[PDB]
């Protein structure tokens, strides 16, 4: 898991990432780490973007996820990747 | 393993 | 708020309950009480029944859902309730 | 609060 600390630093999503978590009914524009995986997490819920065989597997090359972290696919075990693909699409307050 | 589960362990 | 013990208790969801978390990908007939809430937020989430602006409430008259809870709506904070209507709908391994 | 976080409080 990203350790306790690593979530609770104050966040400001960048456009394409805000965007994203406004579009399942997130309100701010500042967030806490914690709660963009929460709301990152339930975006992929929602689109449906898990694979129903393995569901650590998700596919966003046909959605605005893809265009965000640059990539067809990736799987939610690698958590380092995770960290570093939400990251490039965040500015520490 | 649910989605869910796994991004509960990623949390 | 379910106690660590209970987490891991071993449940046989009742036929609607279980065609439910198979229609988001579960394949046994077996689970923990955590895996069934997993699987239960999933769909909640998956077929976009919350309000996106009160996300604690779940709208559920015209699902699956709505049928199994025996319930239109519910609130996500009503912990007790929705335990109950869960309990309701599985028999514990065992009992 | 996300849907999320109150279904995982729930949890």
């Amino acid at each position: 898991q990203i350790p306790a600390s690593e979530q609770e630093t104050l966040v400001r999503p960048k456009p394409l990432l805000l965007k994203l978590l406004k579009s399942v009914g997130a309100q701010k524009d500042t967030y806490t780490m914690k709660e963009v995986l929460f709301y990152l997490g339930q975006y992929i819920a929602t689109k449906r973007l898990y694979d129903e065989k393995q569901q650590h597997i998700v596919y966003c090359s046909n959605d605005l996820l893809g265009d965000l972290f640059g990539v067809p696919s990736f799987s939610v075990k690698e958590h380092r990747k995770i960290y570093t693909m939400i990251y490039r699409n965040l500015v520490v307050v | 393993t649910s989605f869910x589960e796994y991004w509960y362990l990623l949390l």
